[PDB]
């Protein structure tokens, strides 16, 4: 599998 | 065309992703307005009038209220902008307006590559995602019987003639893959892989 990143994001 | 033509979509109807698949998209794609369904698309980087140059995936998953991102090369955005003059950011904004109550959402994207550099396999690595995000929406970056069958490798590696083994091996792993599942695929292999091939884009 792959790696991932995770980010929060608000609008 | 030949390098997966916008016929992810027998594909990905193949793969039992039908029910969630929006379909196909060119970098005017708006976004998910779905906050009780989960939703899947296999976005180009370009404009329609261009023709098509990278293939990606988008996933939503209301539940968790969670974005998935997965381009075949891991780029970074720095890397998306340059490159390929793309940006997922109007998307991202309406996809959290339109799917999510308190406007937010949480962005989960792939920061490794399981393609070669000359390979024309990206729209069919995406079939991969959504046939893994279609069966563990929770969890389809990795863990789970299909992307299990594939090795990420950190993206600065990508050029490095050391793990090229391992992303034509990921390739073989792709195409047997399809062939197991898409009666499509096998009805059609070798005009797929010859279009898609490992090193179809060498320069000369």
């Amino acid at each position: 599998g792959v790696q991932s990143l995770k980010r929060r994001r608000c609008f | 065309m030949g390098s997966s033509e916008q016929e992810l979509k027998a594909i990905v109807k193949d793969l039992g992703c039908g029910p969630y698949f929006l379909g196909t998209y060119d970098k005017r794609f708006p976004g998910f307005v779905s906050p009780h369904k989960l939703a899947c698309a296999i976005v180009n980087t370009a404009g329609r009038e261009t023709g098509g140059v990278h293939w990606m995936a988008f996933a939503w998953n209301p539940r968790s209220k969670t974005c998935y991102l997965f381009e075949p090369f891991g780029f970074s955005d720095q890397r998306l902008k340059q490159v390929y003059q793309f940006e997922y950011e109007s998307l991202l904004r309406r996809s959290a307006i339109a799917s999510s109550p308190d406007r937010c959402i949480t962005l989960e994207k792939s920061t490794q590559s399981v393609q070669g550099p000359n390979s024309a396999a990206c729209g069919l690595f995406c079939c991969m995602f959504l046939h893994a995000f279609a069966n563990w929406p929770q969890t389809p970056m990795d863990h789970n019987p299909t992307m299990n069958l594939i090795t990420g490798v950190p993206n600065s590696m990508l050029n490095s003639p050391q793990v090229q083994p391992t992303l034509r091996r990921n390739q073989e792993q792709l195409y047997s893959f399809l062939e197991r599942h898409s009666p499509y695929f096998r009805s059609h292999s070798a005009q797929i892989r010859s279009a898609t091939s490992f090193c179809h884009l060498k320069n000369m």
